[PDB]
């Protein structure tokens, strides 16, 4: 079906800035497009309907323009409540698609993550499972890539990660990634490595340990 | 198909 | 003033059928051209359109979910119901219903269609978790180690959300990061809580974990191993 692509997917800014988010459709949707702002924990809120009409009760700093395949939302003077995720929605064709969203967060200077690797506890091992956790602490911007390697084999499909919300004092994020293996598989290898790529790191940093080394 | 109010 | 609110089960098991109800006030589904739609949002993901129904009773569904969705209305009760069959874990999401305006009329004559281009009022959303799991308390394991040091606790295999974690009975707050839990393929949640301190403080560190659902409280003191 019809594709709606938002750009950028993520954007950093400060109070008072002017930002503009754009949304492009794969086929023309005339003026049937709406913009929403969604704050964490709340439902999306309508800002602009029919590509450019200002929804009633919505502050005038919000503006929408465009028609056909290209639309833009601009917030002229960013306020603290605007740090949020924005979505565009097409209503010309069924299904009524939503774009992927664009996250707007507090800009701060670039900060590389402090990385730490934790081996599984002997207590967990006795239960038969092995969790290897990697922590990326206080970094910025949000995008970071974690790659697990076991005896140099690239791992895939056996890890999960979660990211904290932007810190209200730091403006940084933290990320936890868990590699999970059976105790048996765990025992069949030695070098457990967490490789981290991030804008603040000149090149990838790797933190690792050799299993059973004591 | 076209939205209910399209065209 | 238009308001909508979603209701239904917070927890549902795979293969089961999920029935969600949207009860609203401020408009009638008998008003001209009005619509009520459903949109969902898996945790951390984008909004996804599901279906919509209009007062003249036309219905439309997401093509990807068409076979599992039924939307219906009960005009006299001011409710719209969405039934999703055969749910699986990927259906865990926050589900929202929303109002869609019909064209503006002048002396009962449609004169403006621009107002239909948006879903203008939304309900708060209802969180639905799809897992076969039964209530279960977490196993708590230690996570042990600019010149900052890090340690923590891995709160593993519990259900359902939420769990609370604090450090040193609430006295340790600076440098604490408790991450959002991930729903594992097993259907149980897992989360880590860590804390960063001056590489010298290694002071004592104990995480206090509490999973109300299963009556499981645990305090786990964590230290820099090696006996």
């Amino acid at each position: 079906a019809l594709q709606l692509t938002q750009s950028p997917s993520s954007l950093s800014a400060s109070v008072g800035d002017r930002i503009t988010i754009t949304c492009r459709a794969s086929q023309g949707v005339t003026s049937a497009l709406a913009w929403y702002r969604q704050k964490p924990g709340s439902p999306p809120q309508l800002l602009i309907y029919d590509a450019s009409s200002l929804e009633s009760g919505v502050p005038s700093r919000f503006s929408g323009s465009g028609s056909g395949t290209e639309f833009t939302l601009t917030i002229s003077t960013l306020r603290p409540e605007d740090f949020a995720t924005y979505y565009c929605q097409q209503l010309h064709f069924y299904p009524h698609t939503f774009g992927g969203g664009t996250r707007v967060d507090v800009r701060r200077t670039v900060a590389a993550p402090s990385v730490f690797i934790f081996p599984p506890s002997d207590e967990q091992l006795k239960s038969g499972t092995a969790s290897v956790v990697c922590l990326l602490n206080n970094f910025y911007p949000r995008e970071a890539k974690v790659q697990w390697k076991v005896d140099n084999a690239l791992q895939s499909g056996n890890s999960q990660e979660s990211v904290t919300e932007q810190d209200s004092k730091d403006s940084t994020y933290s990320l936890s990634s868990t590699l999970t293996l059976s105790k048996a598989d765990y025992e069949k290898h030695k070098v457990y490595e967490c490789e981290v790529t991030h804008q603040g790191l000149s090149s990838p940093v790797t933190k690792s340990f050799n299993r059973g080394e004591c | 198909d076209l939205d209910r109010w399209a065209s | 003033r238009i308001t909508l609110k979603e209701s239904g089960p917070p927890l549902v098991k795979p293969t089961q059928t999920l029935t969600l109800t949207c009860s609203f006030s401020g408009f009638s589904l008998s008003d001209f051209g009005v619509g009520v739609g459903w949109i969902r949002q898996p945790p951390g993901k984008a909004l996804e359109w599901l279906a919509i129904i209009y007062s003249d009773d036309d219905k439309r569904y997401s093509p990807s979910l068409n076979t599992r969705l039924t939307i219906t209305k009960d005009t006299s009760k001011n409710q719209v119901v969405l039934v999703m069959t055969r749910v699986s874990p990927v259906d865990t999401a926050t589900y929202f219903c929303a109002h869609r305006r019909g064209p503006t009329t002048l002396f009962g004559v449609p004169i403006a269609r621009g107002p239909v281009n948006a879903m203008d009022v939304w309900g708060q959303g209802i969180t639905v978790t799809i897992s076969s799991t039964s209530t279960k308390g977490p196993s708590v394991f230690p996570l042990a180690p600019g010149a900052a040091a890090a340690l923590g606790c891995l709160v593993k295999d519990y259900f359902p959300e939420p769990v609370t974690v604090s450090w040193n009975s609430g006295a340790l707050t600076s440098g604490v990061h408790t991450f959002p839990a991930v729903l594992q393929s097993s259907g149980l949640y897992s989360l880590s809580s860590v804390v960063t301190v001056p590489s010298s403080s290694l002071q004592t560190y104990t995480c206090n974990v509490n999973h109300k659902p299963s009556n499981t409280k645990v305090d786990k003191r964590v230290e820099p191993k090696s006996c």
